[PDB]
């Protein structure tokens, strides 16, 4: 299965404080509106980092 | 006026009681022009 990663995958690239600032930084991010694999215990590659998400009720 | 060396950064300046609210995981401040502005003291949980 596949799903749209609308605007998710943004993480604080460091431990630096900034207030009311537009900062440009290049690093490994999840591209917007890209494909994310959806599963309902397969082994997957770990090319350059993995964003993982889970919805839980139990 | 002191020459200071916090966890990984070094500089010269005066450390004063701050007014900001750093997050529990933030250590070093930064002004708009990529200049160190505030730091978290490693021992005392106070922002300088
Ligand atoms: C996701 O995959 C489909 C086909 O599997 C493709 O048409 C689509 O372009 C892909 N999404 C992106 C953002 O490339
Ligand atoms: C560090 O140790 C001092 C005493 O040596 C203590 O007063 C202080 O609370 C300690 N800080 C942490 C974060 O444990």
């Amino acid at each position: 299965a596949y799903t749209n990663s609308f605007t998710r995958g943004v993480y604080y690239p460091d431990k630096v404080f900034r207030s009311s600032v537009l900062h440009s930084t290049q690093d490994l991010f999840l591209p917007f509106f890209s494909n994310v694999t959806w599963f309902h215990n397969p082994v997957l590659p770990f090319n350059d980092g993995v964003y993982f998400a889970s919805t839980e009720k139990s | 006026c002191v020459n200071f060396n916090f966890n990984g950064l070094t500089g010269t300046g005066v450390l004063t009681e701050s007014n900001k609210k750093f997050l529990p995981f933030q250590q070093f401040g930064r002004d708009i022009a990529d200049t160190t502005d505030a730091v978290r003291d490693p021992q005392t949980l106070e922002i300088l």
